DNA sequence: CTATAAAAAAATGTTTTTT
DNA sequence: AAAAAACATTTTTTTATAG
């Protein structure tokens, strides 16, 4: 009603369109974790606009870290200046955002052992397994995590507007199920 | 609001937060700002990494050199 | 670690064809 | 049984959130 989910995390996928050798990429950068026995990728954890990414020897890194969409696009734009300024061709093609995450505090305790009754056709709650209540929403398909205190994780969607609808929709339900 | 519900497009869209950043796929030469231009170590500094990386991964490098033997 | 989701490509890990 | 080309998973990365 009066609250709107804060983007705490966005995933960005991007293609650079060239099978580029990892060996070299790492040995040219401040943030250079290549462990081919471990992960098959290089790890550059840039400072501004704050990410982590994961470059692949086919040329399609996994940029994870953004707080927004200004960041996530630039985050992945900054590995496109480094890999460029090293020795490779490699463009910036198809910036697709795979995931966005959300959160906030509805500022009151929320019962979960009863939510599993009414809206339990969408729900799965095992108390001592994971204190959260998992809400599988269909329209749109964004997964909510509803904790006892009243804090919600709204990971799932690829558009920001999507996520926000998932908060608005579940609200009159977060209001009905409470500890007065 | 607390009464009649939230208006759909009075909240920001991801698509306004993407169109805020440049789309040039070739000329990514608009995000250069020194700190970025400093994620690329020189000779003496790059030579030290290759030297250290080789040692940490001399584990990895032998199985891959033996993968060169199964391929011969 | 438990749990959500989301990409990605080396790699081993399963089920199932074709010898 | 056996060697084989077929699917499926374990790995990693971020981030908040709480038993």
């Amino acid at each position: 009603s009066g609250i709107v989910p804060t983007l705490q995390n966005i995933v960005a996928t991007v293609t650079l369109g060239c099978r580029l050798d990892l060996k070299t990429v790492a040995l040219h950068a401040r943030n250079a974790e290549y462990n081919p026995k471990r992960f098959a990728a290089v790890i550059m954890r840039i400072r501004e606009p704050k990410t982590t990414a994961l470059i692949f020897a086919s040329g399609k890194m996994v940029v994870t870290g953004a707080k927004s969409e200004d960041d996530s696009k630039l985050a992945s734009r900054k590995y496109a200046r480094i890999i460029q300024k090293i020795g490779f061709a490699a463009k910036f093609t198809d910036f697709k955002i795979q995931n966005i995450v959300g959160s906030c505090d509805v500022k009151f305790p929320i019962r979960l052992e009863g939510l599993a009754f009414s809206h339990g056709t969408f729900s799965s709650y095992e108390p001592e397994l994971f204190p959260g209540l998992i809400y599988r929403m269909v329209k749109p398909k964004i997964v909510l995590l509803i904790f006892v205190s009243g804090k919600i994780v709204l990971t799932g969607a690829k558009q920001r507007e999507e996520i926000y609808q998932a908060f608005e929709a579940i609200y009159p339900v977060l209001s009905e199920f409470r500890k007065m | 609001g607390s009464y009649c519900p939230r208006n759909l497009h009075l909240l920001p869209t991801t698509d306004t937060y993407l169109s805020k950043v440049s789309d040039d796929p070739d000329n990514l030469e608009d995000v250069d700002d020194e700190e970025l231009n400093a994620h690329l170590l020189n000779e003496e500094a790059s030579k030290l990494k290759e030297r250290i990386w080789i040692g940490l991964n001399a584990d990895f490098l032998l199985e891959q050199e033996s993968k060169r033997l199964k391929q011969e």
